[PDB]
RNA sequence: AGUAGUAACAAGAG
RNA sequence: UAUACCUCUGCUUCUGC
RNA sequence: AAUC
């Protein structure tokens, strides 16, 4: 035992009385202070300092031990360490031949333990040695800014929890009070102390090994497809701003970051697949083709029992049995009867605030869960009507009901959200408000069960009620009852219909959030970019349109209407939002066949809409498109088009002859007509309009687009096309 | 002939493309020479020129010339005004609190509820503070621990209850002592027996002697702020002054900044305290809503800002008014508690540097006027650069040698709160219900202002109505640095944005080189340093896998190990030589022990040591990783994971703690000075913090709480693991009784 | 209340903008090209374009710095042995006898059989390194006394005019030669593949650089300043002989050992960053002094025998100076392989942009040209008042050069001067846009940019440079761009 | 001398 | 003065938010 | 199908 040392040198410590007075002097607190205490200023260029003292004799210090005076002073010639003391270390200064001598000739430590200590480590390496690639494919890929996990942990904790768990592992007696947390990973601390057991290696090292190992590394990067950990630590080979690569990581992977990886790849097929005629027909043309890291999108559904909307449409559109389950994080649900329809409206909370929430309608019946609680929950539009839920555990029981009540979306649930908890994160980005409603109200119950209200409990043979604390009661929760009791077809445009005639999943019923998922989100089959995002698709199909221009600027000049419709423009009106995509079409179409039909040609104009006219077009009552500035995409308020213009996706340099679409530069020389040298833009940026002269100030202000579709065939008129550019236009 | 003209590569790529290529980063960088003197001296000018049309006083409780430009007239000019209007700064903050309602009050709670938790060792992270008691820069762990020392002299314990609120109570409390006494300490020689012919030696043994000062000297010594020189500072001709506040203010600032900081958090135009790719997303984002928000025919422009003497303009009375009117609900105790270290920088004095060096070139001699003695020679003496600057100086110059700077920030250290001032200029928006609209982004001096407007025309008066308000709140706007165009590309702290921010590999380009820590660490940082670029810095898997040969180059060099198998000549290579002639496994050898390099694209993010462990020798990886080796010694939390870059901030690594992992020899400079009383002094500490340690092995994870004493703490551990090891059979009976008549004597 | 002072407030508080023009972008820099001034001159620290190495052909394995001089003297012992002193050129202060004498004390240890390369402590070598040069540190009571002692007024930088040899500098520097001079490790084996696109990108890439004169210069530099480094902190008071080395290997692949020139470092004593060693410099050259003597005033150079540079006769020349360093510029000497990233990262951005506008590797065809692409050209200098078309490979070393001029001239005067130049270069990037720049104060603007131009070489020639970019896309732009949608 | 460039180093201290 | 052709020192009187 |  090391106690009697201990103390006969607290006796050695005691004599000096400097010592002495410190030790009586300091509290416990103080530590810290007098610990960071030396003669040390910090380095400000420590790669300078480096480099010199590296030329020095003896830069090294070393520790006063019994280790350091088994290096010799010397060794054939070298001098390795001298007799001088370091003023800090108090031990004898060395050169860095010492460090190559300890390593050639020294003694040979016990190096038992060291892979248990350093797990974490070498998961990393079989996460790399087991792994698999793929193929490199160059093109343009969006990469977004988001908060990811770095290094994939054993058992996820907050920091107290983790130190708490780290204490018990390492430091037993210093431990101090006992939290919940003592008993939640008694397993994890047991198997910990029974692996971290035969190492000789110091405590600071291995509760610095834990904290890696349990402690989240959480920071912002760009990502694109890949949002999973084991993913994250290989993101420097996964993607660049003009390329992709195939990768498949090693050792096993979760069940749950299987699904939200899956979500998502169906959520695309349908959002690609819609806008093409046949949607089925191509949904499981990909669908039979899809790959989410290795396993196909076919075994994946088989095999988990979750999914949402689009993944039970997928299922049908596929074949096989369909699973109507919600998953509301810790909430797992199935529908029994009834069909909700999600509604945007602005809903004030108890704090004072207004912020949008898609709220269900009508009324429904679902079979509620929550790890060893069962249920059966009964609601209409902002009101929990029924809640037959069986006996199980107090947090189980307490949980499930706080779920249940935020979930109905009841109006005495949003009155008591007191407490500034809102959803807009740092960087600007809006969370998930119904998401960020249970997180307040699973910690912070006491305002939810208040402002519920309470009545009579069930007096039935069967039926019982529970107060606040969660015990058998006779004031009941207003709507809670606790109780002892415990195919189709799809249609051509994506829509499952029972066999009476009902619809019970619908096309329109996916949810539009287009988020990152989490695995590898392959197409085996060729054309994978027209499932990309707008940025994606915008450039790979204007790049597609300048590879083949000497065929479609000709048969634009023969066949009328033949190459208006194309299998690239198709993937590229799915990010057109389907509410415009027939009225920009009309103005396509009809500023285009301008050019064609009278000489006023212009190739980079024609390269800027050629994409836009596959929808069939929706005109005016007149007869007459829709004129337009902007022609605006999916998401972002950057992406756009501009016809009198250059957009942030799609501007021209004339000087150069050089084409700008989303960064990429693209040359047009020697690929465009000579007239158009000084040729005016006047005559293809409105449809049915040409330039007659210059701005003429009798007809007054620059006359907007409103303005300019209300005047008469034959009416003079103000166009400013680019800033500092006025023309006169007639109808 | 034929003249190649590099700035012809901007006829094929546009400026923001190759913006990369209009840094020389491969450079060096500026640096000081001598004295900073001349330097403060010309910010003391410039600062007291700006407010020197105000309200000029004398403070009763220094003694000192004090200048005040708030509430005073409007500049007719467009020289730097510090004339800001309290009335037109309580408006731009009721405006923000309108535009951000239930902030102000949250953030105060937040700050509030943070205060108490806060302990006295949070002082200890200040970097080099100034220390009162010796009038030197000192470490802030040490300059600290000197005041919590002197205080104890003066009655005042305020550090030993644990928290920084009492601490805080007796800094304002140490003020009102007549008498600070502090500690000095001094030789004594000692004979001390020894086979020295003549059987003694004399030992000059230190004595600590208790020495005196006046109320006002140490007002004034509170109120010190020590200047220095600006070295190493990038993409500037002439050299700037800093300086480093005293151990008293570093507690107060820090409340006011973590209040500030809250509300920059919230705030949606502002780059702070956002970094990374965080703030790369925020603006971002942030730009295509103010973007598309603009008028359909009309016009957008993105003014490209800077501000012009930020620091010099802005007065701390403002910085006072505001943290009233943000702390307006929470406690009176709050209140006072924040609006204290905006009165110190208030009334806050300059020392003057080190002095000015004179010389004769005939009679080959030099020396150093100091501080004191600038005035203690004929003004003729000194050069006419510096004649105009003392003849300057005159009226603020104290005769103890400084100058009392009443305006401006020296410094800065209010950085989040004079950001929310710029926000809150940003937060206007429209003066008059004209037909123009202006939002933007900040981050202290930089501002990115766009204005969405009918015609450019219009713009431009927007632009001018912004330039005057930002004059009421002592915000100048630098004409000559600022430039405006259409909005699409801009610039904002060397972040260039056309339709996009673009890479700027230059700018991480010289923390590629080799970091200084030790062969371990260095390696792990190296890797890193390229993983990331790779990801949001643009390097390509090329120019990265040259940068993996190009680390390699510069850590063989400086930490003199080439492979084994070369036959470069060195001291350390001798060795180097003989071990890949004795080991079998030499490609499991590190490249700190002449081994190959096994680094490539894929695997960057595992360390060296982990790579290899398979393929080393179980002799090689025994020693390499041998538990009581003395190289490490003794560790430390901070000192494993993290390690420093260039405020500076300290990123994160990962690798194996074995023999590549040392440390240096001390500077030893400290040997020759007076100085040398501190050595004995840490190793005092160092001995009882080694032995607590081995009491409380958690001590070196988990910071130990008690209000209790030290050795009562130690006291009742060793009772207790003595009397469990005598039960349960660990001890016996002899050395049980040794062990409790030995705690019985304590 | 901000509207009421904003009411009340003088009318002369403004920005007072107006549109940028073309013509308002006046050219940089009026002095420059005034021709009273003295042309800027040559003050690097080694020699660049001007250096002459003197190849022995070794084994190729490393070996002590003095035996590889030795051998590399034994094989050109003409120029060893020549002990006459046949004087050319005169830097104002210097001594004629003390500098060669110094080169024959050099070139006589170097040759010797003892294993040090200390050099004895003469009374020349202590002028050349400047001994007990410091001032005398006495007593602030004395220095207030002493009527004599005064503040001296402080040393500003001169203004030079435009010089050629900068311009050439730039033209030889970026040129090929048939000898690659690189020291780049292995690495690990590539199994991913990207690590495959990588590789193949380096043999386009690395090799490009290899192969030019700038990446010997800039090696060269390296391995100087990596053993003056090391011979500052070991040796502070011995006065050491070190030669300026460099290993270079050609198309064969046989390793011929370098030798530009022998260099003897003075006392180093090196407390602070910035405190300065005095290094004595001899260079080896083919460059007649005389040819542009407005580029050697610091140098002063001596003839010392011929070589036959292939079948007709160059005459050599020992180019002396004394100069100096200290311990930051040394070690940013030991990070300057980084030329290299900087230069080669900002096309391979061009190559991966590129592969993704036609979707497979673009590097084979942007430098070479593949069957579907030709290849990648650019904008690489004037020819008499007109343009010219320089390839991928020629585009790379231009910027690669630009990035060890940034070190080798790296000061104060281009950090200042860069950083105000670039807002200048944005604007002009505004207007090749069509963006409608506005300015506040562009005389104000201008004044940050003029005022660093002084007497750095690259500050200087890049003022010239800038200008006659200014004045391509101000014609180019102002006569396409202003007549079109009229 | 030279390095440097608004002021230093070209050794300091006992 | 003397020891001192010795001895010690190379970011440790300045380098912040 | 998001939080920390």
């Amino acid at each position: 035992g090391m106690t009697l040392a201990k103390i006969e040198l607290l006796k050695q410590l005691l004599r000096d009385n400097e010592a002495k007075t410190v030790l009586k002097q300091t509290t416990v607190d103080q530590y810290n202070i007098i610990r960071k205490f030396n003669t040390s200023r910090i380095e400000k260029n420590p790669s300078l300092r480096m480099k010199w003292a590296m030329c020095s004799n003896f830069p090294l210090a070393l520790t006063k031990g019994d280790m350091a005076n088994r290096i010799p002073l010397e060794y054939k010639g070298i001098q390795l360490k001298t007799n001088a003391e370091d003023i800090g270390t108090k031990g004898q200064m060395c050169s860095i031949a010492a460090v190559t001598w300890w390593n050639t000739y020294g003694p040979i430590g016990d190096t038992e333990g060291f892979e248990r200590v350093y797990e974490s480590f070498f998961l990393r390496k079989m996460r790399l040695d087991n792994a698999t690639w793929g193929r490199i494919t160059f093109g343009p890929v969006e990469r977004v800014r988001k908060r990811v996990l770095l290094n994939p942990l054993t058992k996820e904790m907050p920091p107290d929890e983790a130190s708490n768990v780290i204490m018990e592992i390492l430091f037993p007696k210093e431990a101090g009070i006992p939290r919940e947390s003592t008993w939640i990973h008694r397993e994890l601390i047991k198997e910990k102390r029974e692996k971290l057991k035969g190492t000789m290696i110091t405590p600071i090292v291995l509760a610095y090994m834990l904290e890696r190992e349990l402690v989240a590394r959480r920071r912002f990067l760009p990502v694109a497809g890949a949002t999973s950990a084991e993913f994250i630590e290989m993101l420097h080979c996964l993607q660049g701003e003009n390329w992709r690569q195939i990768y498949h990581p090693g050792g096993n992977k979760l069940t749950e970051s299987r699904s939200q990886s899956m979500i998502v790849a169906c959520r695309k097929i349908i959002r690609r697949s819609i806008v093409a005629s046949n949607p089925l027909e191509l949904a499981v043309e990909i669908a039979n083709k899809t790959v989410i890291d290795t396993e196909p999108l076919k075994s994946c559904l088989a095999a988990i029992d979750g999914g949402d909307v689009a993944c039970d449409i997928i299922r049908a559109a596929l074949g096989l049995k369909i699973r109507q389950r919600q998953r509301f994080g810790r909430l797992e649900l199935k529908r029994i009867s009834g069909r909700g329809f999600k509604n945007d409206e602005e809903i004030l909370i108890g704090n004072g605030t207004i912020q949008k929430i898609g709220i269900w309608d009508g009324e429904e019946e679902f079979h509620v869960r929550c790890g060893e609680c069962r249920g059966i929950l009964k609601k209409s539009k902002m009101k929990l009507e029924k809640l037959l839920i069986n006996s199980a555990k107090k947090e189980d029981m307490r949980d499930l009901i706080i779920l249940c009540m935020v979930f109905s979306q009841d109006t005495r649930m949003f009155q008591g959200v007191r407490g500034e908890i809102n959803f807009l994160n740092r960087a600007g980005q809006l969370l998930s408000p119904m998401y960020q409603l249970q997180r307040y109200f699973l910690n912070r119950s006491n305002d939810l069960f208040d402002q519920w209200g309470y009545e009579e409990s069930p007096k039935a043979s069967e039926l019982h009620g529970i107060n606040e604390s969660m015990n058998a009661s006779d004031y009941t929760l207003k709507g809670v009852v606790v109780t002892r009791n415990v195919k189709v077809s799809i249609t051509k445009n994506l829509s499952l219909i029972k066999r009476t005639g009902e619809v019970i999943m619908g096309a329109n019923d996916v949810s539009e959030l287009e988020s990152q998922a989490q695995l590898m989100i392959t197409y085996d089959t060729p054309k994978m970019w027209e499932m990309g995002t707008t940025k994606e698709l915008v450039q790979n199909t204007y790049q597609w349109v300048l590879k083949n221009l000497v065929t479609l600027k000709a048969q634009f000049l023969l066949g009328k209407e033949d190459m208006f419709q194309w299998d690239a423009f198709e993937a590229f009106e799915s990010i057109i939002p389907q509410k415009m995509a027939g009225q920009y079409s009309g103005f396509a179409r009809a500023v285009l066949k301008q050019m064609r039909d009278q000489e006023v040609m212009k190739t980079d104009q024609f390269i800027k809409l050629l994409p836009f006219c596959f929808s069939p077009p929706k005109l005016r009552s007149n007869g007459e498109p829709y004129q337009f500035l902007k022609l605006v995409l999916k998401g972002g308020g950057e992406n756009f088009i501009e016809v009198r213009k250059g957009s942030p996706l799609f501007s021209y340099n004339p000087q150069t002859e050089v084409l700008t679409i989303c960064g990429r530069m693209m040359s047009l020389k020697g690929k465009i007509e000579d007239e158009e040298r000084n040729r005016s833009m006047g005559n293809a940026v409105l449809a049915g309009f040409l330039v007659s002269g210059k701005y003429d100030p009798d007809l007054g202000d620059f006359k907007t687009i409103e303005e300019l579709e209300k005047l008469k065939p034959g009416e003079k008129a103000n166009i400013l096309l680019y800033q500092g550019k006025p023309v006169k236009v007639v109808k | 002939g034929m003249n190649i003209n590099p700035y012809f590569l901007f006829i094929d790529v546009p400026i923001q493309a190759a913006i990369s290529t209009t840094f020389p980063y491969t450079g060096v960088p500026p640096y000081s020479h001598g004295t900073g003197t001349g330097y403060t001296i010309d910010t003391v000018i410039r600062t007291h020129e700006y407010s020197n049309k105000g309200k000029q006083y004398i403070s009763d409780v220094t003694g000192c010339t004090m200048v005040d430009p708030t509430n005073g007239p409007l500049p007719e000019d467009n020289e730097p005004s510090a004339y800001a209007q309290l009335d037109c700064v309580l408006e731009a903050l009721d405006r923000m609190d309108e535009e951000h309602p239930g902030l102000f009050q949250a953030a105060s709670q937040n700050a509030m509820e943070t205060l108490m938790v806060t302990t006295v060792d949070k002082l200890t992270q200040g970097r080099q503070t100034f220390d009162w008691t010796v009038c030197r820069n000192q470490p802030a762990a040490t300059a600290l621990n000197t005041t919590i020392t002197s205080f104890r002299l003066n009655d005042l314990n305020g550090a030993d209850k644990g928290g920084l609120i009492p601490f805080c109570q007796d800094i304002i409390d140490s003020l009102d002592r007549p008498e600070m006494t502090f500690f000095s300490v001094k030789n004594i020689k000692k004979k001390l027996p020894a086979k020295n012919r003549k059987g003694f030696l004399i030992k000059r043994i230190p004595m600590k002697v208790k020495d005196k000062i006046t109320k006002v000297e140490y007002i004034k010594r509170a109120l010190s702020l020590n200047t220095m020189t600006k070295d190493a500072e990038r993409g500037k001709l002439k050299r700037r002054a800093i300086a480093t506040a005293g151990i008293q203010i570093r507690g107060f600032v820090l409340v006011v900044e973590n209040l500030a900081k809250n509300i920059c958090e919230n705030l949606e135009q502002s780059g702070l305290p956002v970094g990374g790719n965080e703030k790369k997303a925020k603006l971002s984002n942030a730009v295509a809503k103010m973007l598309s928000n603009c008028p359909p025919g009309g016009i957008s422009m993105t003014v490209t800002g800077d501000n012009t003497k930020w620091n010099e303009c802005l007065n701390p009375r403002i910085f006072l008014a505001m943290t009233e009117r943000i702390t307006r609900d929470s406690p009176i105790w709050f209140r006072d508690f924040c609006s204290i270290a905006p009165v110190l920088f208030s009334n806050k004095i300059a020392r003057l540097g080190k002095g000015f060096m004179i010389t004769s070139k005939t009679k080959r001699l030099k020396a150093q006027i100091p501080c004191p003695d600038l005035f203690s020679i004929p003004l003729e003496r000194y050069n006419e650069e510096t004649r105009a600057k003392l003849k300057k100086l005159k009226p603020f110059f104290n005769e103890e040698g400084t100058a009392s700077l009443s305006p401006g920030m020296m410094m800065g250290m209010f950085n989040m709160l004079s950001t929310v001032l710029g926000v809150a200029a940003l937060g206007i928006k429209n003066i008059g219900n004209k037909e123009y609209l202006w939002d933007g982004l900040q981050s202290s001096d930089d501002f990115a202002l766009f204005v969405n407007a009918k015609d450019e025309e219009t713009c431009m008066e927007g632009i001018n109505d912004f330039y005057r308000t930002c004059k009421l709140l002592g915000i100048n706007m630098s004409k000559k640095k600022s430039y405006c165009n259409e909005t699409g590309m801009f610039e904002f702290t060397s972040m260039f944005y056309r339709d996009g921010f673009v890479s700027n590999f230059a700018m991480e380009l010289p923390s590629f080189g080799v970091a200084g820590v030790n062969e371990s660490a260095d390696m792990a940082i190296g890797m890193t340093i390229i993983k990331n670029n790779m990801i949001n810095n643009g390097m390509g898997p090329a120019t990265a896998q040259t940068a993996i040969q190009l680390f390699i180059a510069d850590y063989r060099y400086t930490y003199k190990c080439h492979r084994g198998d070369s036959k470069v000549e060195g001291k350390r290579m001798k060795i180097i030589k003989e071990l890949w002639e004795n080991t079998k496994g030499r490609d499991g050898l590190l490249v700190a022990d002449g081994g190959p390099n096994i680094y490539n694209l894929r695997n960057l993010h595992i360390p060296e040591i982990v790579l290899k462990y398979n393929l080393m020798d179980p002799e090689y990886k025994g020693r390499l990783l041998h538990p009581q080796n003395p190289f490490v010694g003794h560790l430390s939390i901070e000192g494993i994971k993290e390690a420093d870059i260039t405020p500076v901030k300290k990123m994160d690594y990962d690798a194996v703690s074995g023999t590549h992992s040392w440390r240096t020899k001390r500077n030893r400079s400290i040997l020759n000075t007076d100085q040398r009383n501190m050595i004995l002094e840490e190793q005092c500490y160092a001995k009882c913090c080694n032995l607590f340690e081995a009491c409380f092995n958690s001590a070196s994870y988990r910071k130990p709480v008690g209000q209790h004493s030290m050795l009562e703490a130690m006291a009742h551990r060793l009772r207790m693991d003595a009397r469990l090891d005598y039960e349960s059979g660990r001890m016996s009976k002899d050395d049980f009784e040794k062990a409790m008549a030995h705690l019985g004597e304590i | 209340a901000i509207e009421r002072n904003l009411a009340r407030m003088s009318p002369l508080v403004s920005v007072t903008p107006k549109k940028l023009t073309w013509e308002d972008l006046r050219p940089i820099g009026p002095h420059i090209y005034n021709h009273e001034l003295p042309e800027v001159p040559y003050n690097a620290f080694l020699l660049m374009s001007d250096e002459l190495g003197l190849a022995n052909m070794t084994e190729g394995k490393s070996k002590k710095p003095k035996t590889l001089a030795k051998e590399c003297l034994e094989k050109y012992s003409t120029l060893r042995d020549q002990t006459d002193p046949i004087l050319i050129m005169k830097s104002e202060k210097a001594n004629e006898n003390f500098l060669w004498k110094l080169w024959r004390d050099c070139v006589n240890t170097i040759s010797n059989e003892e294993m040090s390369n200390e050099l004895q402590k003469t009374n020349y070598a202590k002028w050349a390194t400047g001994d007990g040069l410091t001032y005398q540190k006495i007593m602030k009571e004395v220095a207030i006394d002493d009527e004599t002692m005064c503040q001296e007024e402080p040393k500003i930088p001169n203004k030079c005019r435009v010089a050629a040899w900068v311009q050439t500098e730039m033209n030889l520097l970026s040129t090929l030669t048939s000898k690659r001079a690189l020291d780049l490790p292995e690495i690990g084996p590539d199994v991913a593949p990207v690590e495959h696109v990588g590789s193949e990108r380096r043999k386009y890439f690395v090799n490009e650089i290899n192969y030019c004169k700038a990446s010997t210069v800039m090696m060269k530099y390296v391995l100087f300043h990596t053993s003056l480094l090391n011979e500052s902190n070991a040796s502070m008071g011995k006065y050491k002989v070190i030669p300026i080395t460099n290993r270079v290997v050609n198309e064969k692949g046989e390793s011929f050992d370098m030798l530009y020139g022998l260099a003897v470092k003075g006392q180093s004593h090196l407390r602070g960053d910035t405190d300065v060693v005095t290094v004595v410099t001899f260079e080896f050259s083919s460059t007649d002094p005389r040819v542009d003597s407005g580029k050697w005033p610091k140098y002063t150079v001596f003839r010392i025998g011929s070589l036959f540079v292939s079948g007709r006769e160059k005459s050599v020349y020992l180019y002396c100076r004394v100069n100096g360093t200290n311990k930051i510029q040394m070690k940013w000497g030991m990070e300057a392989r980084r030329c290299l990233l900087q230069s080669m990262q900002q096309m391979e951005a061009i190559v991966e942009q590129e592969s993704s506008i036609q979707g497979y590797d673009m590097t084979k065809a942007c430098f070479k040209g593949d069957r579907v692409n030709s290849p990648k050209t650019f904008s690489i200098g004037t020819q008499e008042g007109k343009l010219v078309k320089g390839s991928f490979g020629k585009a790379l070393r231009v910027i690669f050069t630009k990035c060890l001029m940034h070190y080798v001239f790296g000061n104060a005067q281009l950090e200042g001067f860069s950083a105000e130049s670039r807002r200048l270069l944005l604007l002009i990037q505004a207007l090749k846009d069509r963006k409608g720049p506005w300015v506040f104060d562009l005389e104000g603007m201008y004044s940050g940019i003029e005022e660093c131009i002084s007497n750095n070489p690259w500050v200087i020639q890049s003022a010239y440079w800038f200008n006659e970019w200014l004045g391509f896309e101000k014609e180019g732009s102002k006569v396409l761009e202003s007549v079109d949608e009229i």
